[PDB]
RNA sequence: CGCGGGGUGGAGCAGCCUGGUAGCUCGUCGGGCUCAUAACCCGAAGGUCGUCGGUUCAAAUCCGGCCCCCGCAACCA
RNA sequence: GCGGGGUGGAGCAGCCUGGUAGCUCGUCGGGCUCAUAACCCGAAGGUCGUCGGUUCAAAUCCGGCCCCCGCAACCA
RNA sequence: GGCGACUUUCUGGUCUGUAACUGACGCUGAUGUGCGAAAGCGUGGGGAUCAAACAGGAUUAGAUACCCUGGUAGUCCACGCCGUAAACGAUGAGUGCUAAGUGUUAGGGGGCCCCUUAGUGCUGCAGCUAACGCAUUAAGCACUCCGCCUGGGGAGUACGACCGCAAGGUUGAAACUCAAAGGAAUUGACGGGGACCCGCACAAGCGGUGGAGCAUGUGGUUUAAUUCGAAGCAACGCGA
RNA sequence: AAAAAUGG
């Protein structure tokens, strides 16, 4: 019942209403989640780079319990706790081999909605 | 609306101690302008803790204050939120002694000298009302350690 | 009649599985907040766990009697 | 004919199960405003439809008088 | 009106240079006849996203909204219909003439430079304008033709006619009513506009008032009189 | 980037 990798990959989702850290192996199969919403921040503190913060050492800590040596970052989302999630994955002692932001860019495909008039 | 910070008045130390903290301690203490009020108070206090410790008075008062000085404070700023902020050391002083001051004043004990002594000691033991009062503050800055 | 489940602060839910410790969301009180108001943050009081017994150093928790509520099922004076 | 109801100014609880009149709005006083509204704090306001009965004690239980609501009023 | 991935097929217009060719064949254009954003309508198809209506959740005194979660028509396609927009450069078309500076698109001629044609921008004389501004892409100077206006409201309404499946479109008054409606520009004042500054304005503190007895002024009420004045800040230990 | 109406 035990998992043993030594290269994997963290997928940190940031928007500006919650951040999402996940570490999966080089062929994504999740090995535990964290996420501010679940780390108990509500309402604004959620995307504040301090919760990202904490959710990707959460994250980190069981990925290293799990095993994990070496991870590559995959960025998605414009959200401000990205760079702290970034600072914490290094900081947890795993390696961090390389950072790529792979938020979807959509092409001129599908309307987007309604501009907030608030 | 302000043209720029003033400067502080510095206290004298105390006559036997030679403490700043002391004689600030005393100005607190101090209502209506009873300077030999506030003296007698604050020396009173002093003696019953030496007894009631076996240690020195200073001693216990500084280790005292030490426990009642917080500092992190949440200080509103702005769309509006408190944020935790260091406090100066001159703010300790100030927080440490108005805290122990007014704490005290709210004992059940008999006499203002009585009263001291008792808050002075359960704050070197870190179990007051002053420490309550630090202990609060401490908690709900880190509760808002975030907006940081 | 048989089998299960439920009864816990002023309300709505955990904790029972596997013995210690009464937790969580609302509600009331005090404070921060603001031009007030809301929202938000921090301190308190609030049930001794349906009731009576029993085994244990120790019972909301384990075992019985009893009082109600719900689900399904049984019922040829 | 049979049921149900009548409680501060309005609307609605309380009755079942006698000893305890609640909520929202409205009214009045103080506050906030340049003033009104909104809002905050505090207060007053119902002999429980009206007569009798049982009870130590009746909004409550029982019987009449009144008023309102609903249903019924069929076969030639 | 509009047209933005790429490929192929069919097809319209525009610009530049010669001066073979026709030799005024031109301009405008009532009535006509066609195209014409979006929404909408009919038949059939399609349906991701978004999203009228609608349904919850919030906000609020209320909130048939703004915000949140969904969500049908529609948004898409073919063929018909509708024919309207702040369909705008709020500027009809054609032609010629009138200082300059500078960018850019497609060309052409002459030695990186000069000249030139047609567009597309910016700045700027004369002139024009109520002013704002326009200014070789005129809102200048002129000539031709067309459309249109004659104070505001009533009213793009009523009636009639034509058109449309419908929604509606086109055409289009009057009674009555007012002494104003308007344009540009100016000085203030104001803004839940901006910038920069002040003040116990806020912040950091300390001490009070609002509860009690009493002193005092005022309101009210009483009285024969309770003399008059002061009324938000700037009346109420005020004239006194 | 919450809500804050009105005034012959
Ligand atoms: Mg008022
Ligand atoms: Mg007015």
């Amino acid at each position: 019942v035990k998992k043993n990798i030594e290269n994997g990959v963290a997928h940190i989702r940031s928007t500006f209403n919650n951040t999402i850290v996940t570490i999966t192996d080089e062929f994504g199969n999740a090995l535990s989640w964290s996420s501010a919403g679940a780390l108990g921040f509500k309402g604004s503190k959620k995307s504040t780079p301090f919760a990202a913060q904490m959710a990707s050492e959460t994250a980190s800590k069981s990925a290293m319990e799990h095993g994990l040596k070496t991870v590559e970052v995959t960025v998605k989302g414009p959200g401000p706790g990205r760079e702290s999630a970034i600072r914490a994955l290094q900081s947890a002692g795993l390696e961090v081999t390389a950072i790529r932001d792979v938020t979807p860019v959509p092409h001129n495909g599908c309307r987007p909605p309604k501009r907030r008039r608030v | 609306p302000r043209k720029g910070s003033v400067p502080k008045r510095d206290v004298l130390p105390d006559p036997i101690h030679n403490s700043k903290l002391v004689t600030k301690l005393i100005n607190k203490i101090m209502l209506d302008g009873k300077r030999g009020t506030a003296q007698r108070i604050l020396y009173s206090a002093f003696d019953l803790v030496e007894q009631r410790s076996g240690r020195d008075a200073l001693e216990v008062f500084e280790e005292a204050i030490n426990n009642i000085m917080p500092v992190l404070e949440v200080k509103a700023r702005r769309s509006n939120y408190q944020v935790p902020v260091e406090v100066r050391p001159e703010r300790r002083t100030t927080l440490g002694l108005r805290w122990l001051v007014n704490y005290a004043r709210l004992r059940g004990e008999k006499t203002m000298e009585d009263r001291l002594a008792n808050e002075i000691l359960d704050a070197a033991n870190n179990t007051g009302g002053a420490v309550k009062k630090r202990e609060d503050t401490h908690k709900m800055a880190e509760a808002n350690k975030a907006f940081a």
